[PDB]
């Protein structure tokens, strides 16, 4: 299928490390599985993939929200 | 490049979702999270749709064979624009850009 956002890139199954920023902090979310647009940065994910992504996102936000500001 | 009728019958949309035959874009997932909705949350919104929530179906020059059905349900969390495409018996859900 073609990407639902850019409408050009074919979507290809794969793994990527995805940068993520939250409240002035950042991480790279490792080994995110999905269908990745070859043209833009969009991806498509099923339930399992979505839940695992959001768990890493939510783990990182938990870490940042507890972090001391000096 | 727009129609006033949905490309996929809403009964078929719900059948796919009720069979777990659903995927979402990463942007839609993060967007839904801001509204307090997880993946299952998005599925519940889709199964709560009526025909009256339908806005329009649209295609593009880049992908002229593919249609996206746009719905705008009013939720406790606010009014949300969902875009749905059915590709080989899998529902693909995104949010208006
Ligand atoms: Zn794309």
């Amino acid at each position: 299928m073609k990407c639902p956002v850019c409408h050009q890139g074919e979507m290809v199954s794969g793994i990527k490390d995805i940068p993520y920023t939250f409240r002035g902090r950042k991480t790279v979310l490792k080994g995110i599985h999905g269908l990745y647009c070859v043209h833009c940065e969009e991806s498509i994910m099923n339930k399992e993939e979505s839940d695992a992504f959001m768990a890493q996102v939510k783990a990182f936000r938990a870490s940042v929200n507890a972090e001391t500001v000096a | 490049m727009e129609k006033r009728t949905p490309h996929t019958r809403l009964s078929q949309v719900k059948k796919l979702v009720n069979a777990g035959q659903v995927r979402t874009t990463r942007s839609a997932l993060l967007n839904a999270d801001e509204l307090g909705l997880d993946f299952d949350g998005m599925c519940n919104v889709i199964i709560g749709l009526s025909e009256s929530d339908f806005y329009k179906s649209m295609t593009t020059y880049s992908d002229h064979t593919i249609w996206q059905d746009v719905y705008r349900p009013r939720l406790v969390t606010g009014q949300v624009y969902l875009k749905i495409t059915v590709i080989h018996d899998v529902l693909i859900v995104s949010f208006k850009e």
